[PDB]
RNA sequence: GCAGUCAAGCGUUCAUAGCGACAUUGCUUUUUGAUUCUUCGAUGUCGGCUCUUCCUAUCAUACCGAAGCAGAAUUCGGUAA
RNA sequence: AGAACUGGCGAUGCGGGAUGAACCGAACGUAGAGUUAAGGUGCCGGAAUACACGCUCAUCAGACACCACAAAAGGUGUUAGUUCAUCUAGACAGCCGGACGGUGGCCAUGGAAGUCGGAAUCCGCUAAGGAGUGUGUAACAACUCACCGGCCGAAUGAACUA
């Protein structure tokens, strides 16, 4: 829960002479560190296969990397989750230049707009949107014009010293 | 009068080919160009020439500057370069007071303080010989 | 029924795209729901009119760009008020049918298709005289 | 006295209304909310009711 | 959800010139110029060319972005004002007592003064705003004209004259006498 | 004690002008209880008289919006101590 | 008011919770240097008027466990979301064209031709055009709208969640 990398789970229930070899999973997980993720790893493999981490284990844990870390991409966000009320899933998209930026602002807003920590949250499938214009959502279309361009006005700049021995101005 | 005239404030313009000069973090002090808008908060820069390393960047540790060049939008590294160089972008940077100010400013900071002394002797020098034309006309 | 109504449409631009030979682009703007009524009566004997939809005719005659494939130098043409006119009768007498009669204060020809070609109906209303004064002139040519 | 038309002129202003059901406003005559804060710009509104 | 860039747009019609310096706007024409401050809202002008000047908001949120199609109209009708000019008409109505007005100064001021309005001993007083002109149809029974440039200044002086007649204390459907707004248009271009 | 939400009903007709059942959410601390924390080497009962000040859930008075407001009279409501 | 287990207060200062027996931190010989806890860092006051994404404007905003209260119910305030339906076979909106023939349809009557009104509500030609949404006439005329089209080009309508 904080700066977030991704990472690949992959676990299995323990062998037994009736069945070694058992099936392995696997999940994307993001999270900040590996402890936390091999915790959600088994968070959600609770809630969806007999097996509590003392009857499982974990074979593999491994970062994946963002392919293109510089090219920007409009990725679609499918998230369920708790309000003070009841519980609700959710469509939402984000524009950057990797799943684990988007990642981070989509809980920022989850934070931001619905009042969701983090506990409250689950991520359902995260996906770079291949053609624009399946992009739903007019916040990022906006970005998507031809020869996008905008001034930033009223600019203030910080100042180093507490007095100035002129009226400052906001140009840009 | 008799034409409508309305001044329009003439913002620089976030946009592909804009350059930017670095305030903040290890390529503070540096050139970059915005290569592709992110959202209102953050864009896609590149600086090959003075070596920064194209990533996605909050505007507010940027500068955008007067200078722009034609640069197609996503752009990579390698043509953001070729473009530059093609447009002389460091030629137009250099030539403004802008960046000379910040040279004067880096020169200065560099004296010895013999060198210190010499720029006092110097004033002292151009004052006098200002102070007589400066009650003759 | 609306996806319905919209299909059978195509359905019937399809059977006079096949039916008949020739084709008249009509002009009609302004005209009453009355000239084009006349129109209709005028030209009862052979010619068929069909108006419709702009957007409906130009995607209707793409997907039928396999099979009668010309029809495709005929989607310039559908723009602004515009209606068909199809007919296997000839050229002239159908068009001085449709421009000459129910005028009042009319409805004009825009472009017209016949066997996979374009005139003007500028070009149809030849004065024979033209088609004269050039085997006139090139015996002349020759002598 | 008061030709039709001139009472009809009258009543735009004085009878042509609607009114607010928690706080009375008088308010436009096809609106849907009251404009005031204190009864929550409600949307329970009624005609201004009619003369005899 | 803050818009990148939203505008609007402006037709300056033949014979007027709009000139905007921050905010304050200045418009001319035939019949007048008028002028009005616009700088408690953050918009950009920009002259495309003499026929046509846009207004922008940058980067804002819905109520900013209310205050842009209203700076258009504003500064639609001071072109119209200057060009067409306002007119708004009134009309005296009253069951019984008729209800008498006319023009009155004081220290060369001005005033449409009211009399007998529902047989009222009291005398009414609305001062005629400058640049707005009274005039009386000569072919309509009670009828009250104002007229000018500014459809603001116009329309609030009629509101001052109908908001001075309101009736207390008696019910306001039986009793409806007033002087009320009974068309409202252009100087010019037929009526 | 005081105020709401729903609206079946009242109100010739018409839920909500004025009211409002079945239910239901509250507020107050001049009612009365419940408690027993302080005071039993002491804090002088009830009412009145006199006098000052404060609250507002406003009876009058100022200006308003409603009405089953024609006028007069009333009634509901706002800003108001 | 009365029990269960544990930990406390009582018997106990110290740091935090402004204040405060019982909460949080941490228990105590006399001191030096360093580091922290809980809690804080605009100014009172030691410590970033630090960095980052949003959200919020209150003629009664809000601001931190124990804790110094607020509910049912409402809001076309603003935010993000859901479901259903419409729409590139071109919707929604805006402007613009057409809005016709049987036919003044039958009653009825001073007159009533789509529009006082009773009762019906069919057809034709259509891309479309009611035996008629209103305006209007004595009654026709004229205007209008339903309906269909031209243009534009990617959204639109409704009900809801928090
Ligand atoms: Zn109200």
């Amino acid at each position: 829960m904080a700066h977030f990398k991704e990472y690949q789970v992959i676990g299995r229930r323990l062998p037994t002479e009736s069945v070694p070899e058992p099936k392995l999973f696997r999940m994307r997980i993001f999270a900040s560190n590996e402890v936390i993720a091999k915790s959600r790893y088994w968070y959600f493999l609770q809630k969806l296969h007999k097996v509590k981490k003392a009857s499982g284990e974990i074979v593999s844990i491994n970062q994946i990397n963002e392919a293109h870390p510089t090219k920007v991409k409009n990725f679609g966000v499918w998230v369920r989750y708790d309000s003070r009320s009841g519980t609700h899933n959710m469509y939402k998209e984000i524009r950057d230049v990797s799943r684990v930026a988007a990642v981070e602002t989509l809980y920022q807003d989850m934070a931001a707009r619905h009042r969701a920590r983090f506990r409250s949250i689950h991520i359902l499938k995260v996906a770079e949107i291949e053609k624009t214009a399946d992009v739903k959502r007019q916040y990022v279309k906006q970005f998507l014009t031809k020869d996008l361009k905008f001034p930033l006005p009223h600019r203030v700049q910080k100042s180093t010293k507490t007095f100035s021995y002129k009226r400052p101005s906001t140009f840009y | 009068s008799t034409d409508s005239i309305v001044k329009a404030s003439n913002w620089r313009l976030v946009e592909v080919g804009r350059v930017v000069l670095i305030k903040k973090g290890q390529s503070a002090g540096k050139l970059a160009a915005i290569v592709e808008i992110i959202d209102q908060k953050k864009v896609l820069i590149d600086g090959p020439k003075a070596g920064v390393p194209r990533q996605a960047i909050n505007l507010g540790q940027v500068v955008l500057t007067p200078l722009t060049f034609a640069l197609p939008r996503g752009a990579r590294t390698a043509t953001v370069s070729k473009k530059w160089a093609a447009a002389a972008v460091c030629e137009k940077w250099a030539a403004s007071s802008w960046a000379k100010k910040i040279a004067q400013r880096e020169r200065r900071a560099a004296l010895t303080d013999f060198e210190r002394f010499q720029v006092m002797v110097l004033r002292k020098q151009k004052r006098y010989t200002v102070k007589k034309a400066l009650a003759k006309a | 029924g609306i996806r319905e109504k919209k299909a059978e449409y195509f359905a019937k631009l399809r059977e006079y795209l096949e039916e008949y030979k020739s084709l008249f682009v009509v002009g009609v703007d302004n005209v009453s729901s009355q000239q084009m009524h006349e129109v209709r009566k005028e030209l009862r004997g052979r010619a068929v009119v069909l108006m419709g939809k702009n957007t409906m005719v130009r995607r209707a005659i793409r997907g039928f760009l396999s099979d009668l494939p010309d029809f495709e130098k005929l989607l310039p043409f559908v723009k602004g008020n515009v209606g068909f006119v199809f007919t296997n009768e000839p050229l002239t007498e159908i068009k001085n049918v449709i421009v000459s009669n129910r005028v009042a204060a009319g409805l004009t020809v825009v472009q017209v298709y016949d066997n996979g070609q374009v005139f003007p109906s500028s070009i149809l209303d030849i004065t024979d005289e033209e088609l004269v004064s050039h085997f006139v002139s090139a015996v002349s040519t020759i002598a | 006295i008061i030709e039709p038309s001139l009472k009809a002129l009258a009543s735009k202003y004085n009878c042509d209304k609607s009114v607010c059901r928690k706080c009375y406003a008088r308010l436009p005559p096809r609106a849907t909310n009251c404009r005031k804060r204190k009864c929550g710009h409600t949307n329970q509104l009624r005609p201004k009711k009619k003369l005899k | 959800m803050k818009y990148i860039q939203t505008e609007q747009q402006i037709e300056v019609p033949e014979g007027v010139t709009v000139s905007i310096k921050s905010r304050i706007v200045k418009v001319v024409g035939p019949r007048g110029t008028l002028t009005k401050n616009l700088k408690h809202i953050d918009v950009t002008f920009t002259k495309v060319n003499n026929q046509l000047i846009k207004v922008a908001v940058h980067n804002g949120g819905r109520k900013h972005v209310a205050a842009l199609r209203t700076v258009k109209s504003l500064v639609d009708n001071m072109i119209t004002g200057v060009t067409k000019g306002y007119k708004y008409k009134m009309r005296y109505v009253y069951a019984h007592f008729p209800i008498n007005v006319n023009i009155v100064e004081k220290d060369g001021a001005k005033f449409i003064e009211v009399r007998n309005f529902l047989g009222d001993k009291k005398i009414r007083n609305v001062p005629v705003r400058d640049g707005v002109t009274i005039e009386f149809s000569t072919n309509v029974k009670d009828e009250i004209v104002l007229s000018g440039n500014s459809v603001e200044d116009v329309s609030q002086n009629a509101a001052d004259l109908q908001q001075i007649c309101r009736v207390r204390n008696k019910d306001i459907r039986k009793f409806l006498d007033g002087i009320y707004v009974s068309h409202k248009g252009f100087i010019t271009e037929d009526l």
